[PDB]
């Protein structure tokens, strides 16, 4: 499963990526979620997405 | 497709998770589609236009 | 079995704090989950306590442990399949398997290995993970800090 889309700030600002030909982004962290139906856990974490 | 040939017991959303395909998408939206378009700044107007 | 703040055992991640026996029920039925985080991965997990020993966590390895695993450690003799992928499938399932003993065993046998060949990267990846996880085993085991877990294992790797 996945829930709450969460970003970071931005890694650079507007004229150092418009100097530096760097794509101005942000990234994006999804609470990811994994769960096995015949023992019972749940594998929860902040997934670099 | 590796839900099922990864060995349980041993695996988490870090080891299930792909994000190349989906930075992939992406960049092939922003680079290289023609909605894409490259910012037609020659005055105010048209930037605004 | 388990109280809250005992740094349990656990396949194949290592070593694991539990931070709350949490009662989250599941269709009316309060099961005694309890959630329990590694530092690796960085991933909480939450196991009902009956069925906990089922998939396998287990407490933290005493004395004759680190000898024991020492002893396997220091054991002698020990050869392999001659086809390399026997070998490979063979301690894939042992360090599967999380046991100790099993581990202790793959971690001195590929040590034995790159000491004198030079191995390969997959087989240097299998050296890796299986040493982080009986490091922080023991690192735990006898709760004596990480880099110096390091350093007592290359000291008794050496003999």
């Amino acid at each position: 499963s996945f829930s709450d889309p969460r970003f970071d700030d931005v890694k650079a600002p507007v004229d150092e990526c418009k100097d530096k030909d760097m794509t101005y982004a942000a990234p994006l962290f999804v609470t990811a979620e994994f769960i096995n139906n015949n023992t019972g856990e749940i594998k929860s974490q902040t997934v670099f997405m | 497709e590796r839900m099922t040939t990864q060995d349980v017991e041993a695996i988490t959303p870090q080891t299930l998770i792909n994000i190349r395909p989906v930075v992939a998408a992406i960049k092939e939206f922003f680079g290289t589609s023609q909605l894409s378009q490259f910012m037609d700044q020659n005055n105010p107007l048209s930037g605004l236009t | 079995i388990f109280k809250v703040g005992d740094t349990v055992v656990y396949p194949h991640h290592g070593a694991a704090l539990v931070e709350a026996i949490e009662t989250r029920t599941i269709k009316g039925e309060q099961k005694e989950y309890l959630v329990l985080k590694v530092a690796q991965g960085d991933l909480t997990v939450r196991v009902p306590a009956e069925n906990a020993e089922y998939v396998g966590v287990r407490d933290v390895v005493g004395q004759e442990g680190l000898d024991k695993v020492f002893q396997v450690l220091r054991a002698p003799h020990t050869e392999e399949p001659t086809n390399w992928s026997r070998r490979y499938k063979a301690n894939l399932e042992k360090l599967a398997s999380g046991d100790v003993n099993k581990v202790a065993e793959v971690v001195r046998d590929l040590w034995r290995r790159d000491q004198e060949r030079g191995l390969s990267a997959g087989e240097k990846r299998m050296l890796a993970k299986a040493r982080q996880i009986l490091v922080g085993e023991l690192a735990l085991a006898e709760s004596t800090d990480d880099a110096k877990a390091e350093t007592i294992l290359d000291e008794v790797l050496a003999a």
